[PDB]
């Protein structure tokens, strides 16, 4: 009594990960076109998105991509002859480099931090020392016109994907959604670094949210997402005359010559009030999932100066706050914060932060980077959005301390790419009815599978059918045709509702009509026949063989 | 073959520091995490600590905080423990100890041989 | 602070019997507990990564399932070779070990 | 309670047209197969017309083909059944009915639920 | 359009028809896939029918 | 191919633009990059800038 | 298995196909000590020293 209907164009989705591309890339759209799926409700997993490893894999490229046709710095890898700058933080360093012609020497005097530089010889009259990390590998000076303002970068699909963002305000990131918006593409995110605070980000819209894969091991990074900005204003007051050097033919170095005035230390601003009430804030958040338990701040307990210390761009110069003064507190259940007396304060948390050159980009191990100088000061400010801790483990007595973490810049990405998720259409499925032969994009998900039937032309249409993309151009093409050659096998081409002469068997399911058509969506429908698909795909096209054979046989009755 | 391969052991008297190392062939040592684990001569195995060699990252358990100091030498592929303020109650078997996966690194499937570390007057 | 409560501290059988070894977390949520075959003078040996699932290189002989805070190890049927102290562990937190 | 009410009818000369509205309430309208059914004085009833429930499709008893259109409109509620040339053979009692067919996603309505009424028209 | 159909297929070409109905395709296209929406629900209507 | 299969076109009149051609970018970008792609596997003397 | 493209000249090769192989064991008795040095930055070269 029912038949096998075969529609083309239902608002069924399966997860999937695809090459979606950027676009500031190519040229973004008026609007993202948002289109708000009622009714339905998504599972989300922060911690296992796939945008996130693929904006990884193009921040390390565009960044990789920047520094090739630029100076290497492989003619100062040579003996320094360095005195204390008293005309350390700072060294004199005297060298003799190849100049523009190959058969000349040039002498020459820089400015590098004591960072930037390893003895060669007992520490101290010069020292020897060369500049760090340059006999393991090449030091690529970064070239002048290289941006290091982060671009907004959007995320849009390729044919045959969908972006399904998250609007609920409380969301964490991992667990079931409802409120479910189809997207083409994300919104603008900034490839911003930094570490221990996430800087420039979005807000959240409702309270702090603390986010982590499980709040009960001490591995996973805990991101807190936080409601409003915490203002920090970083500065290098130094006035800074820079001088540079030829080393080759159109090759430019460039460095610090001299220093006009006197010298003084790089630091960060952050109002003592702001910051005790954010941490009082996230310290009451969570003791929401650490109850009955003290909380702490300390600082970090070991690791790298990126880690341990506040790394940021600052146009273009890298400095590494202490970042200890911030984070010195206990919130205990009482609901008592202990470094209290901050709600009432004018005072400010002046943060050391030190400068370095050359800088050991991401890990690569293989390839640092040069930072050239940039005469006069500097000053930037930016609005922390964000905290990385991560919890120490072990035995305690009921306290918990959260000690500033980073250096994996996921962490980074998994906070502005926390509500999207990428999934790939299934626009072909089968349905039982009565028949016998013989808006938007996923606009209808939440609708009843009677309602859907309507809107097969709209999730039709929008199927749309260098290597990255050229790949999923073609992936996209033959999901397509896979799909077309299906419906031809069945008798069904050229139509989008097509009705079949295969009986419905009530193993695959017993629902009646007005359980199905008027009560379930197209996606409960394709998560209850699915394992059956292999049965029915068979059946359709034995039947339509026999079709084909009883039209020629017919067709030559005469 | 993965492979973890220790230093001997080692005497020393309360109030010293000893150092161990932990030498790392037969894989991409920056990045594995690399745990590790006293366990004490019949008392059972406390975890003590991770270090990550991307960053040099570490998570001391809260009770060897602030004697336990780990670092790494990726030029060589080695990782070292320092122990400060030694104890008569530190005597065990200190063990390195790394995850079969970088996704879950609990299950520590690949060990290295034991470090006897005694603390005696 | 998630302890670790294992039971029995001394299990006491001879070659062939069914062996079972219990540990009780004190917080669970998740199926993520590991077992170590520790034998003396040797650096333990996983055998269970994750609740249920085994470890290449071990005979199919040792299993073990559960889920929250309590989890069950079984050998079925203890050989010679299988003379070890067990130890369950989650995380960072391990047992106090079962001598078989 | 659905109410089917019937609103038209009356007198005619052979050759002539007419036209009948029923308008439906107490149930959602654009979802039920409507038709018409005629019973002549003494005489049993006899099928008509059958439209869809989207108004797409019309069905017409070989008697009338050509001569009787049905439409209906599911903004309004209402049901028409516009007539020409009313021969002496049509005159009867004109039953507004729901029922004679289902959309291929429901069950089958092969019967004629609710009824109307019924109109009155005589030729003469 | 309102040139009969002497005037269109004996006396034009392709190019000066496009050029007179191309502000118009964005009606003509969705008139066409509404009306074969509509013929598809039809035909399993009438499919169905027995 | 053998001959380039010419087929006028008998009544037809069309716009040339000789300055927006797309033939003539096109042309350059491959003229200076077959030529930049000649002088890769070349030496270079950089040895003789003494 | 004897092939060849043609056996009647003498530049084809002739590939001998056989059905059961002869054992090779080779071996370089030397007990080799390698040393290496670098010559450049991260350029180690390896060779035997003694
Ligand atoms: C977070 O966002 C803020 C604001 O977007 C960033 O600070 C801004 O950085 C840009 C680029 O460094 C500064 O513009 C520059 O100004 C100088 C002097 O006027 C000019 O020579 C450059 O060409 C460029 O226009 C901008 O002034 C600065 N804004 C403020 C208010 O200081 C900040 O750097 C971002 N933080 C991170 C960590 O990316
Ligand atoms: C860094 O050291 C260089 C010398 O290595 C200094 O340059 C000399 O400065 C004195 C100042 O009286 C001059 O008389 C010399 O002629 C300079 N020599 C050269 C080669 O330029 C330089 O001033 C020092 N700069 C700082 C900031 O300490
Ligand atoms: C790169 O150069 C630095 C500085 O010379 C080397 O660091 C020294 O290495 C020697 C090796 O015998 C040690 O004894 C010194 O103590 C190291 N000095 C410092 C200040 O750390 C470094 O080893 C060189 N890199 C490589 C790969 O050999
Ligand atoms: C540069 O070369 C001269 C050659 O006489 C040498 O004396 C001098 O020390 C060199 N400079 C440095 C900074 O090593
Ligand atoms: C977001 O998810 C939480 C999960 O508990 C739920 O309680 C809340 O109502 C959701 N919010 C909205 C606006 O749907
Ligand atoms: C995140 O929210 C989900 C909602 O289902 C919940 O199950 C999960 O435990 C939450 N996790 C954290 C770390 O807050
Ligand atoms: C769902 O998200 C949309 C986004 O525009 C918002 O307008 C709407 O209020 C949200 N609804 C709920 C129930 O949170
Ligand atoms: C930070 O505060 C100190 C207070 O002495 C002030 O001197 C300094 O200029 C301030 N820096 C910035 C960047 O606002
Ligand atoms: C920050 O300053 C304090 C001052 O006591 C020092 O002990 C600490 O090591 C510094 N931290 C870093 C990351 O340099
Ligand atoms: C640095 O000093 C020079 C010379 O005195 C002056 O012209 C310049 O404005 C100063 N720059 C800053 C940022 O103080
Ligand atoms: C920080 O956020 C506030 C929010 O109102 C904004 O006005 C301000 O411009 C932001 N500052 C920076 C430096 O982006
Ligand atoms: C969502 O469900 C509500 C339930 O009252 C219904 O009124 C509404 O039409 C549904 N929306 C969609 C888009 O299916
Ligand atoms: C080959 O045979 C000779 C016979 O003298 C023997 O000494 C040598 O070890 C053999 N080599 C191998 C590789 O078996």
């Amino acid at each position: 009594n029912l038949w096998v209907t075969v529609y083309y164009g239902v608002p069924v989705w399966k997860e999937a990960r695809t090459t979606l591309f950027c676009a500031s890339c190519v040229p973004t759209d008026p609007n993202p076109q948002e289109m708000v799926l009622g009714n339905v409700t998504e599972n989300f997993n922060m911690w296992k998105n796939d945008m996130v490893d693929q904006m990884h894999e193009d921040v390390i490229s565009l960044w990789a991509q920047s520094l090739k046709p630029c100076v290497k710095l492989t003619p100062l890898c040579v003996t320094l002859e360095c005195t204390q700058v008293n005309a350390d933080e700072m060294k004199n360093c005297s060298f003799n480099t190849t100049t523009e012609i190959r058969d000349k020497k040039q002498k020459a005097y820089a400015l590098f931090y004591r960072l930037d530089l390893v003895p060669l010889e007992r520490e101290n009259s010069a020292s020897k020392y060369i500049l760090i990390n340059c006999n393991t590998s090449a030091i690529t000076q970064a070239c002048p016109k290289v941006n290091f303002d982060p671009i907004p970068i959007h995320y849009c699909t390729p044919a045959g994907y969908a972006i399904l963002k998250c609007n609920n305000k409380t969301f964490n990131g991992t667990g079931s959604c409802n409120n479910v918006s189809t997207v083409q593409c994300t919104h603008g995110i900034k490839p911003v670094v930094s570490t221990q605070l996430l800087l420039n980000g979005s807000l959240a819209e409702e309270e702090i949210i603390i986010r982590s894969e499980n709040l009960m091991d001490n591995v996973k990074t805990i991101i807190v997402h936080l409601d409003q900005s915490v203002e920090i204003v970083c500065t290098r007051p130094n006035n800074n005359t820079v001088k540079s050097i030829r080393i080759g033919p159109g090759q430019t170095f460039y460095y610090t010559g001299d220093i006009i005035g006197n010298i003084r230390e790089a630091h960060c601003n952050i109002s003592e009030k702001k910051w005790h009430e954010m941490l009082r804030r996230v310290s009451e958040k969570l003791a929401e999932h650490f109850p009955n338990k003290t909380i702490k701040f300390t600082s970090s307990s070991g690791g790298d100066l990126e880690i341990t210390t506040h790394s940021f761009n600052c146009r273009g110069e890298f400095f590494y706050c202490n970042t200890s003064g911030l984070f010195n507190s206990t919130y205990m259940p009482n609901g008592t914060y202990m470094p209290n007396g901050t709600n009432n304060s004018n005072s400010t948390i002046i943060l050391p932060c030190r400068i370095k050159q050359i800088i050991n980009m991401w890990q690569e191990v293989g390839r640092a980077m040069y930072a050239p100088p940039i005469a006069g000061n500097i000053t930037c400010n930016s609005n922390i959005t964000g905290l990385l801790l991560v919890r120490d483990g072990g035995k305690n007595n009921n306290t918990e301390i959260f000690r500033p973490g980073g250096g994996d810049m996921r962490d980074n990405w998994r906070s502005e790419l926390y509500k999207y998720k990428v999934v790939e259409i299934k626009p072909l499925g089968v349905a039982p009815t009565r028949c016998k032969r013989r808006l938007g994009f996923l606009g209808a998900a939440g609708s009843t599978m009677g309602a859907a039937s309507i809107t097969l032309t709209v999730q039709a249409r929008q199927l749309l059918s260098g290597i990255k993309q050229l790949q999923t151009r073609v992936l996209a093409i033959e999901h397509y045709l896979k799909d077309q050659q299906l419906l031809g096998i069945w008798g069904c081409s050229g139509k989008l509702i097509c009705c079949t002469a295969v009986p419905w068997n009530s193993s695959w399911s017993n629902k009646s009509l007005t359980d199905i058509w008027d009560n379930m969506t197209w996606m409960q429908w394709d998560r209850e026949v699915s394992n059956y698909t292999g049965i029915i795909y068979r059946l359709l096209e034995d039947s339509q063989n026999q079709q084909e054979r009883n039209e020629q046989d017919l067709l030559a009755l005469d | 073959q993965v492979q973890l391969v220790q230093s001997g052991a080692e005497v020393k008297k309360p109030g010293a520091s000893v150092k161990v190392s932990c030498k790392a062939s037969g894989y991409s040592f920056t990045d594995y995490y690399i745990h590790w684990v006293r366990q004490a001569p019949g008392q059972g195995l406390e975890w003590m600590g991770w270090i990550n060699p991307r960053f040099g990252g570490v998570n001391y358990a809260q009770k060897f905080q602030g004697r336990v100091t780990m670092t790494r030498d990726t030029s060589i592929r080695t990782a070292h423990m320092e122990l400060s303020r030694l104890i008569s109650d530190d005597t065990a078997f200190y063990y390195c100890a790394r995850g079969r996966f970088a996704d879950s690194v609990w299950n520590l499937l690949f060990w290295g041989q034991g470090t006897l570390v005694t603390v005696s007057s | 602070d998630i302890q670790m409560t294992q039971s029995p501290s001394s299990l006491s059988a001879s070659v062939g019997d069914r062996v079972t070894i219990t540990c009780q977390a004190s917080q669970g949520i998740s199926n993520y507990l590991n077992w170590y075959q520790q034998k003396p003078g040797k650096a333990p040996k996983l055998l269970i990564y994750d609740a249920s699932n085994l470890e290449t290189g071990v005979p199919s002989r040792f299993s073990g399932s559960g889920s929250g805070t309590d989890f069950t190890f079984t050998i079925s049927g203890l050989q010679p070779e299988d003379i070890a102290t067990y130890y369950c562990q989650k995380y960072e937190f391990f047992g106090g070990g079962t001598k078989v | 309670e659905v109410q089917l009410v019937e609103t038209g009818g009356g007198l005619v000369q052979p050759g002539g047209s007419l036209k009948l509205s029923c308008r439906a309430s107490g149930y959602t309208f654009s979802s039920f197969a409507m038709s018409w059914v005629r019973q002549a004085p003494g005489k049993g009833l006899e099928w008509v017309s059958l439209i869809n429930d989207r108004g797409g499709l019309t069905f017409y008893v070989d008697s009338v083909k050509g001569r009787f259109t049905i439409s209906r409109d599911n903004s309004k509620n209402t049901l028409s059944l516009q007539m020409h040339s009313l021969r002496d053979g049509d005159t009867a009692v004109y039953y507004c009915a729901t029922g004679g067919m289902s959309s291929a996603l429901q069950s089958s309505k092969y019967y004629f639920d609710f009824w109307g009424q019924g109109a009155l028209v005589t030729v003469s």
